[PDB]
Formats: C-alpha cells, structure tokens, sequence
C-alpha cells in the first residue's frame, strides 16, 4: 500500500536466465482496474533507458546485474496510479542489418498497488 | 579431383580492378534483379558472382519496400563474373536470406538459410540438390558468413552464428565433405561478437576477419585448421577499421580485448583483411560514421604489433559515393598456374531508401579487384546510377 | 502516440465456429526498415497476458496452431479458425513502432 | 547407359525447400510464359521444371481468357530447376495440352496430347523427334498423368485415361522403350476413377497415388511392375486427403471401396503420397472445400490399416494463400551417390480468374521440396504476387 503523494517502489527478479544474457529489454507495464494495458518504460542490459512521455518526470528505472533484479520508482504517486504492475522481457534490435523482434514473450505475475490512505 | 588450397597466400603490392557489374545503371531499362548483398566465389574454371535476389526486378512494382531484408521470396542466384545480374542469365542455386558458396573442386556447394525468424534452418545444396539440414540451437536468427566459404583437401568450412545481435551470441564452426556435415565446434569467445566473417585459406589455416557488433571498433580474428582447433582474438592494428570509429589518432588498439568508443558500440559493417607476413591489407570505409568511400591500408606489423605506420594507401571510392559490405576470396592454382594463391576482394555499393529517402527500392552494385605484384594507383570507380528511377516518380 | 482502436467491444462466439477480430491504427505501422511492428496478446481470466502473434503474421512459440494473422498498413486482423473453450478472454493489440508503445481498447470474447 | 531405379525409396523425416520459381512476381515486368500446371522431372545430370505454356506472356493482351485449358496454342516447354519460366531460356519439348516427361538415362522422353476434343491423340517425343503415336479408343478427352513418368531398366511407364470425367472411364497403362510403345494393358477398376496419377518407383514396383473424381474423397492406388501386372485399390488412411472432404473425425475410410460424401462426389485435385514401410506421407490442402494451404501428414500404418494417428505434420502454405496441384518425383542414385532414392514433391500456386475474379489471366508458380533424414520445420512460402497486374487495369 502507498499513501497519496508518497513514492512508489517495486522490484522484479530474473531466474533461469541471467540479466545481461540474451540482450533483452526489460519492460514495466500497467493495467488500471477495468481498463486496458499501458506501457511505462524499458531498460537495456547496459542501462540505456526509454520512458513513456507522460510519466517521464516521475519515473526512475535501473538494474542490478549482481542481484539479477531491476527496479521501478514512481514519484508523487496519485490515487489514479492504482493499478496492477507487471514486469516482462522483450528481445528486439533495430540497428543491425538483420533486425528482429519477439514482443513481450514472458510475463511475471502481477502486483496490485493501491494508492490510498 | 578435389581442389587443393594448402599453399601460401601471395604477397601483393597493389590491387587492380577486374570487373564491374553496372547492375543498377543497366537496370534502368534492362531486366535486372534487385540485390542487397553480393559476393564472389571462384571455381577451377570460372569465377561467379552470387547474390541474394529479392524476387523482383528494378522498376517493377514488386520492388516496394525491398528494405525488408528477410522474406520467403529471397533466393541465392549466380551469374558469371562481370555480367549484370539479369533475369535470363541467372542460374538458380538455392532459397535463402543468408548464404555462402564455394567450389571444392568437383561441384559447387551452397548453403541457404530460410524459415521463420525464431525457427530458421539451413539447407546445404551440393551440385543442385539438398543433402543435409542444420537447425538453429539458440532459436534466434541463424546466419552464415555472407561470402565464399573455404575449401581445403575437399572439406569446406564456414562460420555460422545464432543469438542476439547487440549482445553475446553463440558462434560455431562447420566442416563438410561432399555436401553433408561431418564436424562442428563452438567458439568460446566471451568478450566479443563474431557475426559476418570473411574467410580465405592460407597455407592450411583458414583465416577469417569478421564484424564486431557489440562494444567493438576492432575486427575480430578467427583462425582454425583441419580438425577445427582454433584461436580467437582481435586485429592488433592500431588503425580502427569498423565503420563507426574514432579518428585514428585517438584509437589505441589491443590484440585480445574489445575496444569500444563514443557511440560506436552497437553497429558495424562487413569487412576483410589479408595477412602479408605480419602486415595486413585492412580495408575500411573512408568516412568514420557512414558507409561512404573505401580505402585499402597496408599496415606494417598491424597483425600482431598494434602499429600505426601505414606503408601504402589506395582509394577506390571517393568520399562522396556510397559503399557497403566488402569480402575476400582467392583465385586458386588451377586457374593461375602460380604456386601461390592470389588474393582478391569485392566491394558493393548500396543505393536506395536506407540513405536516399525518396526511392522505394534498395539495390547494390558489385566491383571486384585482385592483387598484383606491381604497384597500382587508385581511382573512383563509383556506381554512377542516376536516381530517382521511373518507378520512384 | 499511435491511437489504437479495436472493432468489436465484445464478440459473441461459440465453439467450433470461426471467429475474427480486427484493429486499426491512426498511422501506418510500416517502419522505415521494412518490418511491420504489431502484436496480439491474450489475457485469460485471472492471469497476466500471453503472446499470440508477434508481428503482422508470425505466430509465437507454443501458441496453438489454430491462430492466424494478416494485414498491412493501418488495418490488421486476427483469425481464429476453430474456436475452443480455452479461448475465452480479452484480446489486446499492440504496436512497437514509436517510442511509446500503446495497446488497444480490448476485445472481450464471450462464449454463447 | 540406361538409368536404374530398382532400389528402395528412402525413409525421410521432414521435407526441406529446394527451389522457388517466383514466376508471377518476376513476370510483372519480365517476359514470362503464362502457365497452368507445372511439374518436375530429374535426369542424371540436372532436374528440370516442365510446364504447359499457354502461348502468351504475362501482361500481354493475348492472355485474354487463358482460363480455357485446351486450345491449339499450348506447348510443353522446359527450364532448369529453379529458373523462372522466362521466354528466352525455355527449351521447346512438344506441342500438348496434357503431357508427361521423364529421363530414361540416355535422353528425355516426352508425351504430348493434342487435337480436337473428341479425336485427340498423343505424340511420343524421344530426344527431340517423334517416334510413335497413340490414338484415343473411347473418343473422349485423352489424358496423361500431369507429372513425371517412371523409368526402370530403360522402360518408361505412364498412365492414360479416356472417357467421361464425372463417370466411369477407361484407364490404360503404357510401357515404352526408346520412344516407341511396346505393351499396353487396361485397368479393370469398376468401382472408382483414376485420372491424374502421380507415380514414383519403389524397389522395382511403380506406385501411383491418383485423383478420384467420381464418388470419392479417397486417393486411388495403382501398383504395377515390369510386365504390367497390377493391383488396384484405395489409400486405406482414415484421414481423407482430397480437396472436397468431410472433417477428419467424420470420415471412416476403406481400403477397397470408394467413399463418397456430402457434396464431395464430383470434384477433386491432383495429389501425392509416399509409402514409408506401412506409413504414408500423404499431402493435402489445409481447407476442406477449397484449394488453399498445404500440409504433409505422416500417417502411421495409413497405407494398409485405416489408421488416423498422425505422427508428424508440416505446413508449407498457411490457409490464406491459394494452392493447387501437387506431384511426386525422385532424385536417382546417379545424382546423390546414395544407395536409395530420395523422395521429393512439387506444389503449384494458382492465381487468376478462377478465384480472383477481376484478373483476366491465370498462371501458377511452382515450389519444390525434397525429403531429408533430419526433422525440419515448416513455413508459409507463399507466391507473394500483387494483383491486379497492369493489363487487368
Ligand atoms: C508502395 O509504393 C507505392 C507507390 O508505388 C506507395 O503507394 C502509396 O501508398 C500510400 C499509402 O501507403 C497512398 O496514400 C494514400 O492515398 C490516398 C490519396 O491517394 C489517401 O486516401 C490517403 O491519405 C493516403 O495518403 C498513396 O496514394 C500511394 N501512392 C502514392 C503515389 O503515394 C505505397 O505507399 C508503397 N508502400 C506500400 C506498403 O504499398
Ligand atoms: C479480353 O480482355 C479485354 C480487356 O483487355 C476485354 O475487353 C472488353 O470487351 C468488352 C466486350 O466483351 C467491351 O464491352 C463493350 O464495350 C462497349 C463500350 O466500350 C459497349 O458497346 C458494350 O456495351 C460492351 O460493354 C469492353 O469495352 C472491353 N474493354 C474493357 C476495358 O472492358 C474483353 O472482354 C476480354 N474478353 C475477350 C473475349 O476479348
Ligand atoms: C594436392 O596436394 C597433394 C599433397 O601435396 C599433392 O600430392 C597433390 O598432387 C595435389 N593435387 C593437386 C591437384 O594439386
Ligand atoms: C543396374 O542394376 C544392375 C542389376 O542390379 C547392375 O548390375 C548394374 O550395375 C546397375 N547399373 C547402374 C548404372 O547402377
Ligand atoms: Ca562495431
Ligand atoms: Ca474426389
């Protein structure tokens, strides 16, 4: 549980595979109650990051390769931020001469976050 | 009888042009396939220009969106050296979107990779037919070296890679006899990336200079022999030779460690390098951030000693013309009567949507050079096409 | 961002019959490198989503052979050749062309 | 010396693609013949794609009304395997609107039926000249198998039919030596219809899986040997494999009786099946009421025991792409060095007025696969043409 105006934090873990193996982008996805999915951001194994524009001012996403974990931090959580949070992996690349994309093939179990007192 | 190649590579002083396709220039009216990357392989009788057709002709409405580089329509075809890749002289070799071919002395061997992105497999043609199939093992894009394979004593070798592009992949070395595979070993190269090697034989040892796509400005080097015992490293030369690279005076170089740079970590281009004693005839693009121009540098002791002394330089494309992949191949004894192999290299010239936005298609034209004992000057043998074509209007 | 719309809000179906769902996007999803980045995902009751189709037509590993996809430019379609009892759920379309990925409104499939 | 084929058929686990014409896709600008049904035959040196041209090029206004499948302009032409059916490589073989060809070890034999509907006759070319003529006997449309003939010990065999299409016809088996016919026997198959067989040799017995056009969902089977003693029946498999068919769970199957269905009595499509011990690699379209998609099913004991257990399945065309005829052929020992024959099959893909109403023409593109001992995955190698063409506008 999180009270309004506090800072939300979440953790996701990797097993079987190891972070920095397979060159996947790790993603955070959100789902408000009764609504569709929403896309938060990505982090590459080497720390390069992308953010959704609407949450770019609040977000902070990082990796810890020793713990095989990556974290999500969302500042100034509002009541509307209540949603189920998933963490997933997606392997894609656009630079090389043989591009590929395997969208969001693996998902973790959702974590329900309620922002209320 | 099988084609020997257990003979030393020839010392050369300068490269003289051999042939030029004029593929795009003629294609404005003639019936010519849309290519993306060609390469050349030499048999005992003649040398042939292989290429991966995209299944459509220039100016044809099926050339739409040919930037897409993996589709079920691609096929590896073959034309005698110099002739344009026209629709009516091209002998069909195999279906593929990544391929390699070489002549073992009896008949052409050709490898063609096809299938879906995550379940690709390779079909090994030998003389016109499939004889064997090799499937992926990490279940990502399977790839072969996009240039001629190396055949010695009747056994033909080639390098394949499966895995991510911008991260550590799994590389394997294959060996075949009369079509079907016989041996296979994995390269335990932890610190780097080996994707699109260019290979040639040298006194019984197959040497390959490859493409580094992950935290590397430097060419990887792979050396293996009859029974696939190998050494792995980097081209010691102090002059960087990948497309994204810092200027020569800033680079330092290393024989065994990968060397990254400022924004040069996740990109590269196929290249080649010939060893001459301890020097190297490293080929590289003129520009440091784009596929334009082309040079050939004879670096003294560049193969082993991190040297920067460029003894000789030759330019075959000035900086204002687009360039692309480049690969190596050798003309054997049976066709020269020499007691050594004559090195050669080929250079493609890409034109189309990747850098010329307005065109809808993407094709390339090949140019071939071969080494000559006498010193030879250079010149800008550009493709010379005049875009936009009639279909782009 | 790419504004994504989905044709049926709720699709009545029954086992054994074919079924179809469709999506449209505000901009053509044909990326500059030639590939079309659009996916289809399935969320069954009480589970996180699953991967059905990861490009315009390619099926993912492990998905039943009964699914298919087609389409180009702005209009895409998911095809179910033979609906079965395990297909009840919410279907979301996605696009990976631009930096912010967006999902569809969500077509719910109800057996009748 | 004559080509042996008295050797067993090779056990295979999966089919890997060999070649693809891209005929229609290239034809949008290139000069390519309008085909209706191709097929492939293999000689000792190379395999060739035969096809019945309609005497006009794609986008040519003469392509008007090419749906007409018998007219005095069709001709059997020949191209090496994989090359498109272009106007300038195409060797001329014979005049025909129904033909078969095979290589007996010395020179190509080719049969070409021509003439009016009620008084047609067949010309037997051998090495580029006629030697013998066979006339109709029931004075209705004379037909040969639209796929390669089977040559063993120098004698080449093929099946011809004369009579009604939707009713009991008269079928005969022919045997030839150096062009001219030498023997002929009639098949007294009262209960079924045998029109468009696909044949392959197997350890001295010619086996054919044919097309049933009259009260049949099931493939007829014909087996004969040196002196034309034959056995006739049906493919026991419990999985129906004709185009019009009820779903697999409703079918029952029989080894000797024809099995009709609901509206599936007066139609069908050419197909093929390879015997593997007691299993069969039966090929069939994906859809149950249209020529779309394609599958290959390895039915355990399907040849003799009415089984339904599908051990393996492969798809080469997904259900959204049009398909058509399919036939069998084998690559001989002289070209493989194996001690057994390697099975292969070809698959055409029709496009035009029959299902795409707006186009005025009708053509097809061929795809070839061959068996491989290693297991191989599948993929949708569709034709990929983009209609309507410029002449349909
Ligand atoms: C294939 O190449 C052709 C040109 O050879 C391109 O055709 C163009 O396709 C676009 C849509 O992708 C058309 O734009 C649409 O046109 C109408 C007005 O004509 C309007 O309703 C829409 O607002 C939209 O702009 C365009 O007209 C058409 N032709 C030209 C000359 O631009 C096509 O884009 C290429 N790509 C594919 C995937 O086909
Ligand atoms: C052959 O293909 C051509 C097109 O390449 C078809 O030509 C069309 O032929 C029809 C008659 O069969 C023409 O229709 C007639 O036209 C005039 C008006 O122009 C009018 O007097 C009649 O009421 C009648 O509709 C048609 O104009 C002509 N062209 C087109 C573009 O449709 C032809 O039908 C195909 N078949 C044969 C057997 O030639
Ligand atoms: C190949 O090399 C062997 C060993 O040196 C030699 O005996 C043989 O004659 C060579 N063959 C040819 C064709 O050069
Ligand atoms: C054909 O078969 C016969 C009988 O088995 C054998 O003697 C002969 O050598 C064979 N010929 C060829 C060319 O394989
Ligand atoms: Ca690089
Ligand atoms: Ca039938």
């Amino acid at each position: 549980l999180v009270k309004p105006s506090e800072t939300l934090s979440l953790t996701c873990s990797v097993s079987g595979e190891s972070i920095s193996s397979g060159g996947y982008y790790w993603t955070w996805i959100r789902q408000h109650p009764g609504k569709g999915l929403e896309w938060i951001g990505n982090i590459f194994d080497t720390g390069s990051t992308h953010y959704s524009p609407s949450l770019k001012t609040r977000l902070t996403i990082s990796i810890d390769t020793s713990k095989n974990q990556f974290y999500l931090r969302l500042n100034s959580a509002t009541a509307a931020d209540t949603a189920v949070y998933y963490c997933a992996r997606v392997g894609y690349s656009l630079e090389t001469d043989r591009p590929y994309y395997f969208g969001l093939d693996v998902w973790g179990q959702g974590t329900t976050v309620t922002v209320s007192s | 009888e099988f084609l020997n190649n257990t003979e030393p590579l020839c010392n050369v002083s300068g490269f003289a042009i051999v042939s030029k396709d004029n593929g795009i220039r003629i294609g404005s009216r003639g019936h010519v396939f849309v290519i993306r990357e060609p390469f050349v392989a030499c048999g005992p009788t003649e040398c042939r220009t292989f290429f991966l057709t995209q299944g459509a002709l220039l100016n044809d409405k099926h050339s739409n969106n040919t930037v897409k580089d993996r589709s079920p329509y691609r096929a590896l075809m073959s034309v005698p050296l110099g002739s344009s890749p026209n629709a009516y002289q091209a002998k069909f070799e195999s279906v593929a979107w990544s391929a390699t071919a070489c002549h073992d002395g009896k008949r052409w061997l050709a490898v063609g990779i096809s299938g879906a992105d995550d379940d690709a497999y390779a079909v090994i043609h030998y003389g016109g037919m499939p004889t064997d199939v090799v499937r992926s093992w990490r279940k990502q894009i399977l790839r072969t070296q996009e240039s001629s394979c190396v055949c010695m004593k009747g056994n033909c070798y080639w390098v394949m890679t499966d895995g991510p592009a911008n991260s550590q992949a799994s590389y394997k070395i294959f060996k075949s006899h009369k079509g079907m595979v016989t041996n296979e070993r994995e390269v335990s190269f932890q610190g780097g990336h080996i994707e699109e090697c260019s290979c040639y034989p040298n006194l019984g040892k197959v040497e390959c200079v490859c493409r580094d796509n992950w935290n590397g400005m430097n060419r990887p080097v792979l050396t293996f022999d009859e029974d696939l015992n190998y050494e792995v490293g980097y081209l010691c030369a102090g002059i960087p030779t990948d497309t994204p690279r810092v200027q020569d005076n800033s680079f330092i170089g290393s024989c065994t460690n990968a060397v990254g740079g400022s924004g040069t970590n996740n990109y590269g281009v196929k290249g080649f390098g010939f060893r001459q004693g301890n020097s190297v005839w490293a080929g590289r693009t003129v520009s440091i951030s784009s596929r334009s121009g082309f040079e050939i540098l004879l670096v003294e002791d560049g193969w082993v000693k991190t040297s920067k002394n460029v003894v000789k330089k030759v330019e075959v494309l000035n900086n204002k013309n687009w360039s692309g992949y480049s690969g190596a191949f050798t003309i054997p004894i049976t066709m020269t009567s020499k007691q050594c192999l004559v090195p050669c290299f080929w250079l493609e010239m890409i034109r189309g949507k990747p850098e010329e936005r307005t065109s809808i298609w993407t094709s390339s034209s090949s140019t071939v050079f071969c080494g000559v004992s006498s010193e030879v000057p250079g010149w800008s043998w550009d493709d010379g096409a005049i875009l936009p074509f009639d279909i782009d209007k | 961002d790419i504004v994504m719309t989905q044709s049926p809000l709720s699709l009545p179906v029954t086992p054994g019959e074919p079924a179809s769902i469709s999506c449209r996007s505000s901009q053509s999803l044909l990326h500059s490198n030639g590939y079309t980045y659009l996916d289809w995902y399935l969320q069954k009751p009480g589970q996180s989503p699953q991967l059905l189709i990861y490009l315009a037509s390619n099926r993912a590993s492990g998905v039943p052979d009964r699914f298919s996809g087609s389409g180009s430019g702005t209009y895409f379609t998911l095809k179910i050749s033979r609906v079965e009892a395990e297909d009840v759920g919410v279907y979301y379309c996605m696009q990976a062309v631009q930096t912010p990925w967006t999902f569809g409104q969500g077509t719910k499939v109800e057996i009748k």
